[PDB]
């Protein structure tokens, strides 16, 4: 006893696509874990000041300081081609939209150049238009990296993500969570503190990109996280 | 790092008439010692800043946000004096030494009209 | 100096089988952290009411904890034959087994319809005949799921396994430990308690399932296992 | 608006390598948790008693403890040849240099008999020797086991690595932390003390090695590196 | 033959179960003695290798299935519309309906005290009762 | 949601008493307030429980395991009185109104025949 | 037109960002208001769709760039040496020398006190100005 | 297991005397079980270790390393006396039997001439 | 050539790596003694590039070795059956039997008080003893 549906005809244009990735791109991953306690204050006071234009949201924090650590190190913003490496100056960025139809792929452009209400704006429009299936081609072409989301379920702690076909690396975030941190009370001791936190995965191709330089792709987007002021500059 | 001291003279009777009147009433004998450090403790409470005194990271955050927009102009401290009377001193770099004082002059106060206080 | 010795013809018939599975089947991973003291406590006061009919274990508890999520979300419980989608509705779960001649794969069936005490007997029978060599064939071919178990090794926290040829999915479980969670005293404050863990790893297929799905099932699993009542339903 | 660079002989000759790895080796990966304190104790206790003849570091402690755990559980120490296994009796350790014309990969010989004080002679003469340029051929040709440190880095909590061609297992550390654990205080409670602890992933191909095999290994480098002073016999 | 069960555990066991969903679904008494009477017949087979109750429609396959699947099916049959019969409808195999008798407790003070239980009158026999009141007394047993 | 306040009538003269007289004898002088704030501590320690009060999951988990078969009839609070006498006052929702009684009653019990209990 | 602008929190953000560094910059006001030039520029545009600043050295591209990249162009370009003018520099768009005024606090005792803020002299128009001064006391919204 | 038991005599007087005199110049009044109990709290802190104690894993590493070249030789204890007097018994095992010993002269001599002590 | 040797911080780690086990080895002052000879004989050379022990059996390879493997082999040669000898068994290179003895400790408070060592006498030499006896007083180097 048993049931059969035949197989559709956009699986097979996906199926073939992600097996021709993993024999075409070697993968390593690197991991890593952010406080965002200061960012949600930071958001939290720059949701209230506002009268109805705007709500912001992580991803875009986490999008502009992904173009900003691109910029410092620009070795992951680069493709492989036939016989020649192909390296970028401008920041493009994939976002996946999740619909029952399928898997989406819209994209933001010049993120190193904008402000966050222009980021939410597009992510949201798009969003939307992917929803109710009036997707224009040259919207979901081509990127330099890709971002994957999955903190509103809180059963996902850390998962992994396949890396594009033209695309050097992919970025994968969880959701967060509860930690016992110390802290130098005044009183000459040691106490315990909660911190919030979020674990951080990315997995890179090792033909364009070393293992020194994903780490140190990891600290400039730490760096940029912990400290959220530094998101101006 | 140049370091300089402050001064201050003291009377001891008024403990010395607590002590004996407690031992007299009821039997409990207690030295001078716990006087002393039960005043330097209630002293370390309310102490001023230097004026050269810079800020951290955090404290730099909430402000610009807006969480502690009040600033704080207190702050405790953990001093130990030197024995002596008819004096206590204190030696301490210059920064700090007028902080110092005020823990002198604090000390000073309560041990001379506020023995009873020290008691339970 | 050194020395060599001949291949064994069971390691060439392994050996091609696992190069097979990775060439076939791209790979992604999801991670999750389960609290099981409610589970224990479970397990000592049923462990205690007999009379030496019996005696439970968490291999047990999870089988059925995964059989129900299976049967909340059934893309899992599927399989990918030549040009068609194989979808099914009851639950074959396989357990491994090592021996000094090498690893095996028992079988148990229709684990949504039975309870502890038959799953416990079945695995057991079939532990000891795998042990001694006996095993025919037709009770290790082919299931939906499968589950492997490191508890028994404190130096093993977490790790990965490669998913079987005709098979979507498979399960691993690490060993337990001990953290630190924040507890709501009575008097208003927060405290510090202890809580013991373990950490799942779930390896999917990207052909037959998505993020989204693979995400879904982790949650029904440990939504099943913190409350280990829901077992009933 | 872009650039592009021709690509260099020396990155085909990598490339190449890395994606016949992929093909050629199953990859299964087992992860644990050490704790460094008393290794850090005993550190500080010998590096001051000296007058300036040598000065210790955590990988030397790691590669001895490495050959010993080889030593213990030999069948990790082997390989796999074109029709036939391979199996040694001395242990070779390949550590990993990073130089900006690319990673190189020393080698050190007799880890199983040997000190320190030579480990770290050797490592810090073939680092430089790396670094300017004049390594023969012979000296970085072939190894047992691969070991690969990032804890110069704060923002590397764990990572991945790609098993070389002819061998048959990875070392990747991390770097360290601090975690909350508890402690029995001698009034008859429980309190929150501090350790510092590091991350270990081991990647395997399961051809040669099987997961028991793996787990034993990482008990045995667990088991020596928590008590440090096993180092002896 | 008679019989009496105490039952406060298991309706504690069937408000714990009843707050952790959101509207999907709600038990009663019936559906958990309906599972227990295929424990109890399982185990005594002289009362087949199926278990089929009737409440006259149908319920099939109680001894492979939860109590979700039991509880949509006495519900759908009886919109459409072994042996059940309950009558705790009105306070005034058959079910009778609760009522509240006294117990002693052995207080930990060295004396004995009143204590309030709760109790249904229901009515190879004998170890077939002993079966079916082993798993309602002690409810944990419902699920091997 | 309704609100009611409930009331009761206070004799301060005992504390006077025990005040007075302990000044007298050693020299500690201490406030009202600190006699008010010790006898709202050990109030708030046996208090009965609202009639509609719904239990959570890990309790009714233990229960149907076999661990706490003896259930409570009591738990803490957190209350803080209104000033007053010749009266203590307090202002609480319907549900918990019954409960909040007997901590006015408790703390007025206390406070009239055992007023030498609040010193050490 | 002529308008007062406070200036407090602005230093503090400086003084935050200027001590998270290790050499590699160093941060003025200049800076901060033809940034927030473009912003006010760009919400009235009676005032092109690209905003030039000239200082007559130029600086391109202000929308899409940050604190940075502004500070090494003002000063790169300085030294081979819309419009601003600043004369901060001597304490006796046109912007002059800060001071010190009183300004009412509403302590939380419920009386009103004094407390002593920085300020700063700036000179269609009037929205231009409003839209700007919102940048100026309120600073983080220099972000979007 | 081979067990063992300790006794010693006790006179309660002083704890008497200062329970009446407390009571009549302040008004405090409380049981003799508070001294016991405060007697063994201050008794329990110096107390050697048996002959025959086996160290454990840390003890012999820092030893071994030279962070605590110098070894303890006293530890606490958690006893419990049994009630009388005109005695003060213990059951324990063979090893600890002389170490339950300390504890009883010592809890001896304090009750015996620092009754007062045992206060605030 | 003589000199006095103490070991107390010796015993104290033999007692350490003797409790970890679970019954697999013993070791014994003799293994001890054996390694650091090597050491000793490796810094002095006049005393071939190889260390071979005799203690008449033979050991090998001593300096490229543990103490596991040194212990094993020392027993298993007794059993069938430079150079060492020791006479530690008897209380009443050559190695004696153990002793006490006073020496001096600077106790904290400012003064000379009497503690209780643990003693044995051992008979380009005197090289050969200081770094032989700065091996045994400080264990840990013979790891290095």
């Amino acid at each position: 006893a048993y049931t059969d549906v035949p197989i559709s005809g956009m699986r097979k244009t996906i199926a073939a696509r992600l097996k021709e990735s993993v024999t075409e791109n070697p993968h390593f991953f690197v991991s890593t874990n952010l406080s965002v306690s200061k960012l949600l204050k930071l958001r939290q006071a720059l949701n209230s000041s506002a009268d109805g234009r705007y709500k912001l949201s992580v991803n875009d924090f986490l999008i502009k300081a992904m173009g900003i650590a691109s910029k410092r190190v620009p070795t992951v913003n680069s493709s492989w081609r036939d016989g020649v490496i192909r390296q970028f100056e401008t920041v493009d960025v994939s976002v996946a939209v999740a619909t029952p139809n399928g898997l989406i792929t819209p994209i933001v452009k010049g993120v190193e150049g904008k402000g966050l209400e222009s980021i939410s704006a597009a992510v949201k429009e798009l969003a939307k238009k992917a929803r109710d299936g009036k997707l224009k081609p040259e919207e979901y072409q081509g990127g330099s990296i890709s971002i994957s989301n999955m903190g509103m379920n809180p059963a996902v702690q850390s998962f992994t993500a396949i890396i594009n076909p033209p695309q050097a690396a992919i970025l994968a975030v969880g959701a967060p969570q509860k930690v016992a941190v110390p802290v130098e009370n005044e009183d000459g001791t040691t106490g315990v503190s909660w911190d919030e936190q979020i674990i951080v995965t990315a997995s890179f191709d090792h033909k364009v990109v070393d293992g020194a330089v994903g780490a140190e792709w990891i600290r400039e987007l730490k760096k940029v996280i912990e400290n959220p002021l530094e998101l101006l500059l | 790092p140049p370091v300089a001291v402050v001064t201050a003279p003291i009377s001891l009777s008024a403990a010395i008439d607590v002590q004996n009147k407690l031992h007299k009433t009821i039997g409990v004998f207690l030295p001078l010692s716990t006087f002393i450090t039960r005043a330097t403790e209630i002293a370390n409470q309310k102490l001023p800043l230097p004026a050269n005194y810079q800020p951290t990271a955090d404290e730099l955050f909430n402000q610009v946000l807006g969480l502690d927009k009040v600033t704080r102009k207190e702050s405790r401290g953990s001093y130990t004096p030197t024995f002596g009377s008819f004096v206590f001193s204190l030696q301490v770099p210059k920064s700090e030494e007028k902080r110092a004082q005020a823990f002198l002059q604090k000390m000073k106060l309560v041990l001379e009209q506020e023995p009873d206080k020290l008691v339970r």
